[PDB]
RNA sequence: ACCCUCAGAAGGGAGGCGAAAUAGAGCAUGAAAUCAGUUGGCGAUCGAGCGACAGGGCAUACAAGGUCCCUCGACGAAUGACCGACGCGCGAGCGUCCAGUAAGACUCACGGGAAGCCGAUGUUCUGUCGUACGUUUUGAAAAACGAGCCAGGGAGUGUGUCU
RNA sequence: CGCUCUAAUUGGAUGGAAGUAGGGGUGAAAACUCCUAUGGACCGAUUAGUGACGAAAAUCCUGGCCAUAGUAGCAGCGAUA
RNA sequence: UGUCCCAACGUUGGGCCCGGUGAACUGUACAUUCCAGUGCGGAGUCUGGAGACACCCAGGGGGAAGCGAAGACCCUAUGGA
């Protein structure tokens, strides 16, 4: 597992961690950058558009055979990836939880810094023609946030 | 309140005029990197030099701009060959004992990274006081 | 007998593999592989007077 | 759209391929140069054997492309591209400090440079840069 | 342990223990390949053995290197003048004298100056040269063969006899 | 030049050894050395020895890993649910 | 009698976009190329020119003497059956 790979300070900062989830690595190196800065309710409100529908997700680099979408600014390929939007939504949860239980107004905090690192593969086999099978796994990923005041 | 090295840091050794101008001219030539050939195209290849042995070796062949290969020619002259930019010889220090028979007119000290800082400080108090400066000296808040 | 005790074969050409002798999919006896010979070992025979 | 040229050289009646070798010298040596009245430069030799060359690089091409010029404007400003390094940064910047007009846009009248000028009295096999373009088929819009 | 969060004996946050939790369970150390985030340099008009050697830009906590630059002067190898005077050539130009003089790489001294400043390191730009490496071969950049990348593994050894 | 272990002689280490990472110095070079951080217990030098002693390569071996790619497949069969 | 002249329109499943799942082949390096030439005479990489703003989607496959298999042909071996 990761280790919050940035300083914080504790009297005005926040943190939170998602471990070993099983996602999208792509889709959550996607997320992370696009909510970076923004504040979390933002952030929230954001994801929850992206799993409604209603907002894509800019894909810069993950984008091969991606369809352009007229939404994304200053880029083309987008997609909305709602489950990994869901456990940053859970992320953000969290995160925001323990800011409040702290004194502060976690909805309003700063998303300073957001990364997902991924820390290994569940695997598995799949069967396939000739008397082969070929692997068939599952990406596991940490993601760490820290929300600061404004 | 501030950092201060311990010893005759600032020290400098006599030289004849030979070798002051043999000094100058060693740091004033240089030589070339001499880095193993194409150590720069493969990860695996790491920069420790090795004769090119390829026949058909461009390095080897000598063809101008595929680097320098070791001969020779390339070394510097006898009367300052190893001596620390300072100009100084250099002498291996484990202990006070080591610093029995050093001329520090012409000499400076270099205490081993693996001693500890109990006998360097001992050390460093017996060189200053025999004139004898220290290269890797001590940095003390004074 | 270290990194002998093994029926290892080589499959040849064909498979787009290096002909080294292999069993259940591993690798064995020869000098370059894991587990296989030493090549050149310490010998008991040697006269060490 | 004004061009603060540093010389401004008079092509009238003058060999192209000459003014062009020193409009270049010179835009290498930092000098920005408008050549004035190109439809005026002249080319020695057989109307019809220099017609069938510039004729040739028209019809040359593919998808990759082998675009030539045929106004007086371009043939002259390739003419001098062909003497400049403009895929080097100093070879684009000195091409690019360089221009050809038709007819003359100043009101200061060009210059005529030393060994560029061509006798009409002791020369009838030449051909203008005008008439070439106006055989390639070029819109006589001087 | 207790507390907060959560669908939750999960996970997360805060907290407790210990010299150390970046010793919290395949839990001493923790390389490379490589991934996330980020810092420096370059970057959407421009060309490809990725560099070597020179020289410029920009970047640089300390330590382990401390030099570097400009005026002038001294020394001064090979080489080596202008100008002027005189004399030749159709001409481009040349001869003789000035003169082996002025100059001349390095090094040193006086005076002044720099501390990102000199070295060095990262990257990039310019110049010159440059179509990997190993092998096969008369001839390899080769449209001949080998390797995706890194780490570790991987080939003259013993006895007897002879010289 | 470097690696392993042996012996003699002689040193270093919890006032921080080996290793690793980044950086400074030396040597034509093999390679030597120092500084800082990490590490938390072992490490050298000289001399005479010992040798399972040095890798860029063998469609070399084993392990780990990237691009491929969020791509192919998750449709096709007389059983379209 | 759509085999053909000479092709058209339609049906079902794919293809395309979205959620989820999620491989493999292949990879010396660099790589935006084109026309000529040169070179072990069959070059994206050498030379000269030409062209060339970066990235992405869909496509049919011209080239990489494409990938797959240490040529089953031919010869050679004081080889095998
Ligand atoms: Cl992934
Ligand atoms: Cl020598
Ligand atoms: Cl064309
Ligand atoms: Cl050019
Ligand atoms: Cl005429
Ligand atoms: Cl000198
Ligand atoms: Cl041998
Ligand atoms: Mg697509
Ligand atoms: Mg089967
Ligand atoms: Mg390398
Ligand atoms: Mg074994
Ligand atoms: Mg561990
Ligand atoms: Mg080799
Ligand atoms: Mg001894
Ligand atoms: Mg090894
Ligand atoms: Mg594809
Ligand atoms: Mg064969
Ligand atoms: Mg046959
Ligand atoms: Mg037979
Ligand atoms: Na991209
Ligand atoms: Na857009
Ligand atoms: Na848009
Ligand atoms: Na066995
Ligand atoms: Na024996
Ligand atoms: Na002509
Ligand atoms: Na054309
Ligand atoms: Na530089
Ligand atoms: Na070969
Ligand atoms: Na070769
Ligand atoms: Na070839
Ligand atoms: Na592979
Ligand atoms: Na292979
Ligand atoms: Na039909
Ligand atoms: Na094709
Ligand atoms: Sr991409
Ligand atoms: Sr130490
Ligand atoms: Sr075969
Ligand atoms: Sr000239
Ligand atoms: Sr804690
Ligand atoms: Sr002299
Ligand atoms: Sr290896
Ligand atoms: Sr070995
Ligand atoms: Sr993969
Ligand atoms: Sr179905
Ligand atoms: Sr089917
Ligand atoms: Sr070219
Ligand atoms: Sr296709």
């Amino acid at each position: 597992g990761i280790s919050y790979s940035v300083e914080a300070d504790p009297d005005t900062t926040a943190k939170a961690m998602l471990r070993e989830r099983q996602m999208s690595f792509k889709h959550s190196k996607a997320i992370a950058r696009e909510i970076k800065g923004k504040t979390a309710g933002e952030a929230v409100d954001y994801l929850e558009a992206v799993i409604e529908g209603d907002q894509p997700v800019p894909f810069k680099q993950h984008n091969s055979g991606v369809g352009h979408k007229s939404k994304v600014d200053g880029w083309d390929a987008g997609r909305y990836p709602e489950k990994a939007s869901k456990a940053f939504l859970d992320l953000l949860e969290n995160a925001v939880g323990n800011a409040d239980h702290q004194g502060f107004d976690g909805e309003a905090m700063t998303i300073k810094h957001v990364a997902a690192h991924k820390v290994g593969e569940q695997q598995g086999r799949k069967p396939r023609a000739m008397g082969r099978a070929s692997a068939w796994n599952s990406p596991q990923v940490d993601v760490e946030l820290i929300l600061e005041e404004p | 309140t501030e950092l201060q090295a311990r010893g005759l840091t600032e020290k400098t050794p006599d030289l004849s005029d030979e070798d002051a101008r043999l000094l100058t001219q060693r740091h004033r030539v240089g030589k070339p990197q001499f880095n193993r050939q194409d150590h720069h195209k493969k990860k695996r290849v790491s920069t420790s030099w090795r004769k090119p042995r390829g026949q058909l070796s461009k390095q080897r062949r000598g063809i101008k701009g595929k680097g320098d290969t070791v001969e020779a020619g390339f070394r510097s002259p006898t009367a300052v060959r190893g001596k620390h930019p300072s100009g100084f010889e250099e002498v291996r220090v484990h202990n006070v004992d080591d610093l029995e028979g050093v001329d520090g007119d012409t000499e400076a000290v270099r205490i081993a990274s693996k001693v500890g800082a109990r006998k360097r400080e001992r050390i460093e108090e017996e060189a200053e006081d025999a004139g004898i400066r220290v290269l890797n000296p001590t940095y003390v808040e004074v | 007998y270290a990194g002998l005790r093994t029926p290892a074969e080589s499959f040849g050409s064909g498979r787009g593999q290096a002909h080294v002798p292999k069993l259940d999919g591993r690798a064995r006896r020869v000098p370059q592989a894991v587990k296989g010979r030493s090549a050149h070992p310490p010998k008991t025979e040697k006269d060490r007077s | 759209a004004e061009f603060d040229a540093d010389v401004i050289v008079d092509a009238r009646d003058c060999i192209m391929g000459r003014v062009a070798s020193q409009v270049a010298e010179q835009a290498l040596d930092g000098e920005t140069v408008a050549v004035v009245n190109a439809e005026r430069a002249v080319i020695t030799g057989r109307e019809e054997q220099i017609v069938e060359k510039y004729e040739k690089r028209v019809d040359i091409g593919n998808d990759n492309g082998y675009f030539y010029p045929k106004r007086p404007d371009g043939i002259f400003k390739r003419t001098i591209r062909g003497m400049l390094p403009h895929k080097k940064q100093r070879g684009r910047e000195a091409f690019e400090s360089v221009r050809v007009y038709l007819g003359n846009p100043y009101d200061e009248d060009g210059e005529v440079l030393d060994g560029t000028s061509l006798d009409r009295l002791s020369n009838i096999k030449f051909v203008t840069l005008g008439e070439i373009s106006e055989t390639l088929g070029a819109n006589k819009t001087w």
